[PDB]
């Protein structure tokens, strides 16, 4: 299931198998177990939250680009600002939970940088390219 | 720059649907059982919990939104499953009562609101005294005068199986095992689990039926100590035994009520009346009591513990109301806690049939009676108690109270969701690297 | 995968000195450098391509460009005479692999 | 931040496994990924291999057929076993702590605190 | 949904932005998540239900002409001046692009097949 | 979408025509919108499950690294502990509902092993 | 289970219920209305 115990560096090293773990819980297995207005449309609500939730993230991983990727690297550069911090402050030092509390104010506004970019000024420099 | 990473083991607090999981099979036929079973998910065979090596949370047993799940499902089911049942509306009459300790079970002549042919019938049954209103010897029964009563089905089986609460995927549920967890505050030793450990729902007051227990000592846990008001959690590390009987054995008769549906009670009595005691050993409630005001005098640092007595007007309230064979019997505990510490047991009980089960308002269950006689045993595992309050005396006679009294259910619910709190994944984040 | 890298360079003090590696696709791959003095464990100099760790003096810095990467000494002092050292990770393996180590001189 | 203790058997015979221990009193096991590296006399620096506690190992392809890793975070440490250790084993064996940033296909580790090496002699 | 430049973003300016395409699919999360009696109940939840079933069945209509990938995305499809056409700088620098409706939804609605049947 | 009773070879060949067709959507388009109280609970019920139905295809299709693709070259080598058959006659001799029941207590495994070897991809 | 309130007795004495508006001058509705009142038949007077 996962540890986060670890520094971020540490716990990223096995995010291309951990990751494919995480996913296919969302979706496989839970659903063969439930093969069976108390515990019915409870059920139901239950299944239709877990269904937007999924469709949510792989919508914005599409949105910027990251598609089928568990590690994208984009244009966006980091604003140091944020975490002003050095770079193995942030990757050995602290653990993903704190790292992601730590930015959390933040996040909006890396969100839009990402999509004003990512497949947005990159595509239509793309279909600039494929003009000839 | 910035790198998007998908599937960071991040979580946050986060209140979610829980599934109902049911222990292996229970899936009896001739009555059905409904806590369990119900509409109820398949056991998910025992998986593994992982431990988060160093992974430290803080869990509160107090504003547990895990409680609040419970409840809502039990109320919820209890309802759902007595609505499709007979009204015992058109038995809203004026009874005349003649009896037959005295008149602990009452006689009473009844005039039938008629069922079928809109003619004047007339029948008898016999009523425990709990249930009527001496309201010119004209009774009445009690919750008439506030909504519709009605009679359990006979097809339906209220036992307390163990039900296991999962999460949904994307959810998980973090479980703390460190030791002797007061309830409050950081816990290391977190573990996640995809499903609790099955939970009997109990239903009781004034002391604990069933459960589990504490690991080494007795464990007393609360939101405040300070605060006289708030509910001590008391939770045994040794079971004591219980042992409830009804010893009347009991002729039930049907009495047609409705077109499609009877009406049951007790038609007659066979052999002597006796009361519906219930024993503790002598031996193991004083060690009991030992332990646990030792362990509350070290909270309560130089005083002479007492426990006394229960007190209000109101038996749901005072009494405890142990449920055997699905009968009601409403019990006196002075004999277990009129003592007190500064370094067998019978209790006399009464039966009960109409019951406005949650200490609400706008309905009210109907325990059909059993045939024949009935017993009962039980493991305590655990009390409920609080505070007296303060004094003009400044507490210079110490003497601290601590009354055998409890009244809110669900804190029988979060004395075993104590350990567990519900999170959400969250598997995108981003972090500065040096790359594109 | 393995790594190239002369066995030897002598400097003068006071002077630049200039310790070299290279390999395949070492621009796609981060180049990180250790010293290592005689009977002492190694000590990082250099961290992904080119960051200076605090302990490290002002003096160290390093670049990494097409098959080659180097470790920049300026003003070299005799303090600095040590064994320096190369290294990848060969993701593709998890072969983790060190240059041989230059033998700096400082005269 | 970390510093790192050594222990082993000093001399072993040529037939026999090598077993070396390395404690932490600096941060957890469960933090970072642990490493060992060798030295034989006049060389440079060879890598053995890596582990963290939740089972990833892995090793260099020169050792695989002798060599095992493991950790025990009870006592906040962990150690190496080498079979079969012959004459050309003789090294300083070191232990350091893994740091890293992870890019999308090129990895990057290093070995920041290292202890200072233990001498394994091996001979007849 | 901020819709800047619905009517009149030159139409080419509307293409610097596509920001409201992250609504449809996750507002709804955002709404669910606050709210967290079947006379209302039924109703939400079918909004629910079929909010997410629109969504989908955009995202494969794009998956069938090969764009599920992308925002912007050209086809192998010349576009067809005989169901409507004027110059290009009015088709980018006016936008409304209602008048193309009858006929485009006809010829791309049967030409998302061909092209990808006959692609390669 | 018939030819069911072909041999594997067959009907795998322009797989991807007749895959367009069933992959139109589940529904097509929303039942082709020609469809657009305990009824309406169980039609829901319907609907949840189609969705997911479709959703973990492509899940599953993903993790394995098969994105965009209806035919994917695995890492996964064959065990003939699963079948043991000349290559040859699965293809021209068999069927794909004989060979879907041929090898249905081996789904299990060859997909756990298709998870795995194909997450092991560096990423 | 079925209880009727109604009403018991009336203290003191009895007295009609009223609603108070006062002094209002609507004019600006009657201007309102002039502006249309071209439509409304023409220009007529304007009654209610
Ligand atoms: C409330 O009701 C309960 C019953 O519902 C009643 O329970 C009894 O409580 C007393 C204590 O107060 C228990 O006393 C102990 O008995 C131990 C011996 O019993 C063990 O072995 C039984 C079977 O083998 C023996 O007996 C058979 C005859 O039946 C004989 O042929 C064999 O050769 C052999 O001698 C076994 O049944 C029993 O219980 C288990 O199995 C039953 C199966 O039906 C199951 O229902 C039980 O839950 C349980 O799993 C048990 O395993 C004895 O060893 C023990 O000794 C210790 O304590 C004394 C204290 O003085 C020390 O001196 C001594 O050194 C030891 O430390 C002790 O004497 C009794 O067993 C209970 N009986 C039952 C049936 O549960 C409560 O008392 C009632 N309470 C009140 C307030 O009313
Ligand atoms: C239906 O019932 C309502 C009552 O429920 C009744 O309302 C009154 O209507 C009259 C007529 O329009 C109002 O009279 C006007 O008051 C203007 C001044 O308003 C300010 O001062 C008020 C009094 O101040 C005293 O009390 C305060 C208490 O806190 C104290 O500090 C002061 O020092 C002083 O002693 C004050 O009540 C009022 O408060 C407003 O906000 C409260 C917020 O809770 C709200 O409850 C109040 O209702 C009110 O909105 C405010 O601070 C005064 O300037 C004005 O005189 C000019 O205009 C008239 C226009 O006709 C000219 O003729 C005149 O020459 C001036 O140019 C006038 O005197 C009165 O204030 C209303 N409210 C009360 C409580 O009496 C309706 O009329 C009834 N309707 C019908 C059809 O029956
Ligand atoms: C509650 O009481 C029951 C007895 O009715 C206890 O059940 C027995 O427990 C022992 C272990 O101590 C088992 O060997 C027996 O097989 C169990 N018997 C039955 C009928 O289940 C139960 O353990 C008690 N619960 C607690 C928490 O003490
Ligand atoms: C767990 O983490 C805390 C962080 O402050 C640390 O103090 C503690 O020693 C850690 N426990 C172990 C033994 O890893
Ligand atoms: C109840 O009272 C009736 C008379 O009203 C009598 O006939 C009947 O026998 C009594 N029931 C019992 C159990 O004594
Ligand atoms: C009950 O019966 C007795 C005996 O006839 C009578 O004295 C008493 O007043 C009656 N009850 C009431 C409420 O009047
Ligand atoms: C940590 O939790 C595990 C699982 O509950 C347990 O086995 C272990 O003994 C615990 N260690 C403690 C109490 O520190
Ligand atoms: C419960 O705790 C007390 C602490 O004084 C101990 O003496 C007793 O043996 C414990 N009970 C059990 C069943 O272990
Ligand atoms: C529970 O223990 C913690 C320390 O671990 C303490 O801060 C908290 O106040 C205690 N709870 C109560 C009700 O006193
Ligand atoms: C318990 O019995 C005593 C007997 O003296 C009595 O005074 C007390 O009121 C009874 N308690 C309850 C709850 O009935
Ligand atoms: C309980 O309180 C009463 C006063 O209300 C007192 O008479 C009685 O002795 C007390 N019981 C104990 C055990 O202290």
């Amino acid at each position: 299931l996962g540890a986060a115990g670890s520094t971020m560096g540490a716990a990223s090293m096995t995010l291309t198998v951990q990751a494919r773990q995480l996913l296919s819980g969302i979706v496989q297995q839970q659903n063969n177990l439930l093969r069976a207005t108390v515990w019915g449309i409870k059920q139901l609500q239950a299944r239709v939250l877990a269904v937007e939730r999924y469709l949510r993230d792989q919508q914005l991983l599409g949105i910027w680009g990251c598609s089928g990727k568990l590690i994208c690297c984009t244009a966006v550069p980091w604003n140091n600002s944020w975490s002003n911090r050095s770079l193995d402050m942030i990757w050995n030092n602290m653990t993903w939970i704190e790292w992601e509390r730590e930015i959390d104010n933040y996040t909006g506004l890396i969100y839009n940088l990402l999509e004003e970019s990512q497949n947005q000024q990159e595509k239509n420099e793309q279909e600039l390219l494929e003009l000839d | 720059w910035v790198t998007v990473y998908y599937g960071v083991p991040v979580w946050k607090e986060a209140t979610t649907t829980l599934f109902c999981a049911s222990d292996a099979k229970a899936y009896d036929t001739e009555v059905r059982n409904v806590w369990a079973t119900h509409c109820c998910v398949p056991t998910d065979p025992n998986p593994q919990e992982v431990v988060l090596e160093n992974v430290t949370e803080n869990f509160n047993m107090w504003k547990n939104d895990m409680v609040e799940q419970m409840h809502e499902d039990i109320i919820s089911l209890w309802d759902q499953s007595l609505k499709p049942c007979v009204k015992l509306t058109p038995l809203c009459v004026t009874l005349n009562c003649t009896d037959y300790e005295r008149g602990e079970i009452k006689n009473c002549s009844f005039n039938i609101t008629t069922s079928i042919r809109d003619k004047v019938q007339k029948e008898y049954a016999l009523f425990y005294k709990l249930d009527i209103v001496p309201i010119n010897n004209s009774y009445r029964l009690i919750n008439c005068n506030t909504s519709v009563i009605k009679q359990a089905c006979p097809k339906v089986s209220f036992e307390p199986i163990p039900i296991h609460y999962c999460a949904p995927a994307g959810f998980a549920i973090l479980k703390c095992n460190d030791k002797k967890f007061n309830g409050t505050g950081p816990c290391t030793n977190v573990s996640t689990v995809q499903c609790t450990h099955g939970i009997r729902p109990v239903v009781s007051t004034q002391l604990l039926l069933n459960g589990s227990l504490a690991e080494k000592e007795v464990v007393i846990r609360s939101q405040n100590f300070t605060n006289n008001a708030k509910v001590i959690i008391v939770q045994l590390n040794e079971s004591v035994v219980i042992n409830c009987t009804r010893p009347n054995n009991n002729t039930r008769k049907s009495i047609h009520i409705a077109p499609g549906r009877w009406f049951y009670t007790t038609g007659a009595i066979i052999g002597d009346i006796r009361q519906a005691h219930c024993n503790i050993s002598r031996v193991k409630w004083n060690n009991t009591l030992k332990q646990i005001a030792t362990k509350l005098r070290e909270q309560f640092k130089n005083k002479t513990i007492a426990f006394n007595q229960s007190s209000g007007g109101d038996p749901e309230i005072v009494m405890h109301s142990f449920n055997c064979g699905g009968e009601f019997f409403y019990c006196n505990t002075t004999q277990l806690f009129n003592s007190t510490w500064n370094d067998h047991i019978t209790l006399p009980c009464r039966i009960k049939q109409i019951i406005n089960m949650w200490q609400k308002v706008g309905k009210a269950m109907y325990a059909p009676p059993i045939r024949g006689q009935i017993r009962c045993s039980s493991n305590i595992t655990g009390l409920l108690l609080t505070r007296d309050g303060g004094s003009n005396e400044n507490k210079t006679s110490e003497t601290e109270t601590f009354r055998p009294a409890g009244g809110d259910m669900r804190d029988n619910w979060r004395s075993e969701l104590y350990k567990y709190k519900v999170v959400k994944i969250e598997p995108l984040g981003v972090a500065p690297t040096k790359c594109k | 995968y393995e790594l190239t890298q002369p066995p030897s360079v002598s400097v003068a003090p006071g002077k630049t000195a200039r310790i070299t590696c290279g390999g395949n696709n070492i621009g796609s791959k981060s180049v990180h450098w250790y010293q290592q003095k005689p009977g002492q464990a190694p000590v990082l100099v250099i961290y992904y391509d080119s960051d200076r760790p605090s302990g490290i003096p002002e003096r160290f810095s390093g670049s990494k460009s097409g098959n080659t990467a180097t470790l920049t000494i300026s003003r070299v002092e005799a303090g600095d005479e040590a064994d320096y050292y190369c290294q990848v990770w060969d993701s593709s393996r998890d072969h983790c692999v060190f240059g041989i180590g230059t033998k700096v001189t400082v005269l | 931040q970390v510093q790192l203790q050594e222990s082993g058997p000093g001399l072993v015979k040529p037939s026999e496994a090598l077993s070396l221990t390395c404690s932490v009193s600096g941060v957890a096991i469960s933090r970072h990924y642990w490493n060992w590296i060798r030295q034989p006399p006049g060389k440079g620096l060879e890598w053995i291999g890596y582990i963290f506690f939740n089972g990833n190992t892995n090793y260099s392809p020169s050792l695989k057929s002798r060599v095992t890793i493991s950790v025990d975070t009870s006592k906040n440490e962990f150690s190496l076993t080498l079979r079969s250790v012959t004459a050309a084993d003789t090294a300083v064996y070191y232990c350091a702590r893994e740091k890293s940033v992870v890019e999308p296909d090129n990895m990057v580790r290093w070995f920041d605190p290292w202890g200072q090496g233990t001498l394994v002699t091996v001979s007849s």
